[PDB]
């Protein structure tokens, strides 16, 4: 007979997140909220007003 | 990059079957839904539909009865087949790739180049190319205009290039104008310094696809 | 299924001005609208998805705001390259529907054209037809009049006209008036002239040519 | 000599040793500056602008 | 919670959906309704959690002189304590809400499955791995009717009865 299944997504994403019950949980889609790099330049904001 | 090119006949006779093939560059077509979308001249866009290799397609209702979408994994292409074309469906076609799931729903980042499919009982009449010489009687100083006229041709798609792409600035390939004869005139112009009107040679390369004509001509003072 | 009202059809704004395009939907959508920019005879390019997601590589001047049935595309500073037709697509429910599109032109300084006459090709003459071209390059606005003076006698019609769209760099237009007729293979009359009247010209300019 | 107070804003007075290269950023730290609308950074607490 | 076994690398058009297999072939197809609900929920969740953090800016540090060591230590204590408090809030909200997000998705799974089970009460048979075998023929129109929640049980009740009871 015919068959009909129910399922959910999977991909090749290696994004790991932590939860309280478990850590390094690899998930399909995630967002990093933490910016952790800078250009190392004391540059101007809208004008070379920086002195 | 994933790149989408489009192949169409240019002309389909009013009661025939339009076959279009979108070719993909470096992607496994089996792993993506593929979308066809279309634009009547300069009018709005219309989603034709979606097909996938190991899935179920879905088409727009107004075209549903007539559309079949297929995929060649061997050649890496996907094809539209529209039955009982009408001359009202006479438009530009575009093929796009349906990207995977993201947080903002499904995206169509990649896009085809667009091919004109016009539905007419007329034939594939090749273009006539005639050079637009400059004005020796003009100042012959700096500003100098050169051109090419593709005066008569029938399905609209026509490509125009200058020195096979080298001449890149000051070019105004005009829109095609329908003449009372039912043919299209197409002017193409380039502005150039008049000093180089001697040392440099300027060639217009015109390729009318469905007549399969590639005429290239000089433009001399 | 889902009907799209994209107002307004035609706009023209100066550089730097803010631009807002409204895209009302027949049925409400949980902010699943997207905004695409279609350059003249070029592949439409998506600008913003999710009504709030600026696609990668898109200038930050574009901001999409909206949920439910009302959404707005807002260009904070209009730039030359932003001249195109903008469409709003909905992927909430099939069939996917687009708006009629909004054409966003640019208001600039009135610019005079440069005129160039091209006599017909002798190769064509031997085939019994003849066509002379008046050319107006890099002008603003599109509203110019190119008329034809054969033996100082203005012609009735026999002259079609093609206007380029706004240049992405300069936002200047270009026009070609093609006089098409043989008559006596235009051997009946020898004087040929292009009356060019444009807003950038205090007085009209007429260039001319005769038998080669 | 005296100093007329023309405009008051939200500058600061960093202690740092860098240079000034044109970048026109939005968020400047004594160490560096990049652009991002993420909600968190671990670069530096003393920040000027939309940070 | 009630998690599952298996993954569907082929379904590329949504969080959740179906794999159909009938006379007309087989294929994946995402349930746009439940994934749409889940995306709405997760979007509103992320936005609420982040929006609460958005409050006022303030130049953090203060400098005190040699006759002000103590208010100086109090100021550094205040800066550092607000730092800890905000860090701890962010950390725990991240952790607990990733937990609850996975749980929310699991529950969406369960809801979709129970909807399909209620539509196909007896006309089908639960395979066990998370599928259904039809005691009747379910062609593409039947599949779509089940997918948009309008399956017609009396339509196939007699065919399913005959086949089902033929088994036993």
């Amino acid at each position: 007979g015919d068959t009909l299944c129910i399922g959910y997504h999977a991909n090749n994403s290696t994004d790991t997140v932590d939860t309280l019950l478990e850590k390094n949980v690899t998930v399909t889609h995630s967002v990093n909220l933490l910016e952790d790099k800078h250009n190392g330049k004391l540059c101007s904001i809208n004008g070379k007003q920086p002195i | 990059q994933v790149q989408l090119q489009e192949s169409g006949p240019g002309l389909v006779k009013p009661s025939e079957t339009l076959s279009l093939t979108c070719s993909v560059s470096g992607a496994s077509i089996s792993s993506y839904y593929w979308i066809w979308i279309r634009q009547p001249a300069g009018k709005g866009l219309e989603w034709i539909g979606r097909f996938y290799t190991s899935g179920s397609p879905n088409y727009n209702p107004s075209l549903r009865s007539r559309v079949t979408m297929s995929v060649d994994t061997s050649k890496n292409q996907f094809s539209l087949k529209l039955t009982s074309v009408t001359a009202a469906d006479t438009a530009v076609y575009y093929c796009a790739r349906e990207e995977h799931i993201t947080f903002g729903g499904v995206i169509v980042r990649y896009w085809g180049q667009g091919t004109l499919v016009t539905v007419s009982s007329a034939s594939t009449k090749g273009p006539s190319v005639f050079p637009l010489a400059p004005s020796s009687k003009s100042t012959s100083g700096g500003t100098a205009a050169l051109g090419c006229l593709v005066k008569d041709y029938f399905p609209e798609p026509v490509t125009v290039s200058w020195n096979s792409g080298a001449l890149t600035s000051g070019v105004h390939t005009f829109p095609a104008v329908l003449q009372s004869s039912g043919l299209y005139s197409l002017s193409s112009v380039v502005t150039v310094p008049s000093s180089s009107l001697g040392t440099q040679t300027y060639i217009c390369n015109v390729n009318h696809k469905p007549s399969n004509t590639k005429v290239d001509k000089r433009v001399e003072p | 299924d889902i009907q799209m009202t994209q107002s307004p059809a035609t706009l023209s704004a100066s550089v730097g001005d803010r631009v807002s395009i409204t895209c009302r939907a027949s049925q409400s959508i949980s902010s699943w609208l997207a905004w695409y920019q279609q350059k003249p005879g070029k592949a439409p390019k998506l600008l913003i998805y999710k009504a709030s997601s600026l696609e990668s590589g898109v200038p930050s001047r574009f901001s999409g705001s909206g949920s439910g049935s009302e959404f707005t595309l807002t260009i904070s500073s209009l730039q030359p390259d932003d001249f195109a037709i903008y469409y709003c697509q909905q992927y909430n429910s099939y069939p996917w529907t687009f708006g009629q599109g909004t054409k966003v032109e640019i208001k600039r300084t009135v610019a005079a054209p440069s005129v160039f006459i091209f006599p017909p090709s002798d190769e064509q003459l031997k085939s019994g037809t003849a066509s002379v071209v008046c050319l107006l390059n890099n002008f603003y606005p599109r509203e110019a009049k190119v008329q034809w003076k054969v033996d100082n006698a203005l012609q009735s019609g026999n002259s079609q006209e093609s206007v380029t769209e706004q240049d992405s760099k300069d936002s200047t237009y270009s026009l070609s008036s093609t006089l098409t007729l043989s008559k006596a293979d235009y051997e009946k009359h020898k004087v040929y002239a292009c009356e060019v009247t444009h807003q950038g010209l205090s007085s009209p300019v007429t260039k001319s040519f005769n038998r080669g | 000599y005296a100093f007329e107070i023309v405009s008051v804003g939200n500058g600061k007075l960093f202690r740092s040793e860098l240079s000034i290269e044109s970048c026109n950023t939005t968020c400047q730290t004594p160490k560096g500056a990049i652009n991002t609308s993420l909600p968190f950074q671990n670069i530096h607490p003393i920040t000027i602008g939309k940070c | 919670a009630g998690f599952i076994e298996g993954g569907w690398t082929g379904m590329v058009d949504g969080w959740y959906g179906y794999h159909h297999q009938n006379e007309q072939g087989s294929g994946y197809a995402a349930d746009l309704k439940s994934t749409q609900n889940a995306i709405d929920g997760i979007t509103n969740k992320v936005n609420s959690v982040i929006e609460k953090m958005n409050t006022q800016f303030t130049a953090v540090g203060k400098e005190f002189n040699h006759l002000e060591k103590r208010i100086e230590n109090l100021n550094k204590k205040v800066d550092d304590g607000f730092l800890d408090i905000w860090t701890y809030n962010a950390e725990l909200l991240v952790l607990l809400e990733n937990e609850r997000t996975l749980d929310y998705h699991d529950s969406n799974v369960k809801n979709l499955y129970e909807k399909v089970r209620s539509q196909l009460k007896n006309n089908a048979k639960e395979i066990g791995n998370g599928c259904f075998e039809f005691y009747h023929k379910c062609d593409n129109t039947c599949m779509e009717s089940v997918k948009n929640g309008t399956y017609d049980y009396p339509k196939y009740s007699e065919e399913a009865k005959l086949n089902r009871e033929e088994i036993d």
